[PDB]
């Protein structure tokens, strides 16, 4: 009941980004493979005829 | 005709604490002083009727 005396409390910023959990990954890369494809046919354009 | 302040009063409470003090002396003194008009009626009565 008098000016100033007080009790503290302290508090922190916690979620996934804070605590950098965010830059868990626990994935290892495949080992990419690539095969042809096939291309078909023609489009209109706005060129006019 | 008083400001209006732009930041926070600090240490208010003490403020307040000499305020109600400044309040209660004036208030007993007043109170007093009637303690000195009871006894001056006490003794007119006396002397009126001497």
């Amino acid at each position: 009941a008098n000016d100033g005396e007080t009790i503290d409390i302290d508090l922190k910023q916690i979620n996934s980004q804070t605590l950098g959990l965010d830059t868990l990954n626990v994935q290892q890369k495949y080992k990419v493979s690539d095969t042809a494809a096939t291309v078909t046919g023609y489009a209109d354009t706005t060129i006019a005829l | 005709l008083a400001e209006a302040a732009a930041t926070t009063t600090e240490n208010p409470l003490q403020k307040i604490d000499a305020a109600l003090a400044q309040v209660d002396t004036l208030r007993s003194d007043l109170g007093a002083v009637q303690n000195r008009f009871n006894s001056a009626i006490t003794n007119l009565g006396n002397t009126v009727n001497n």
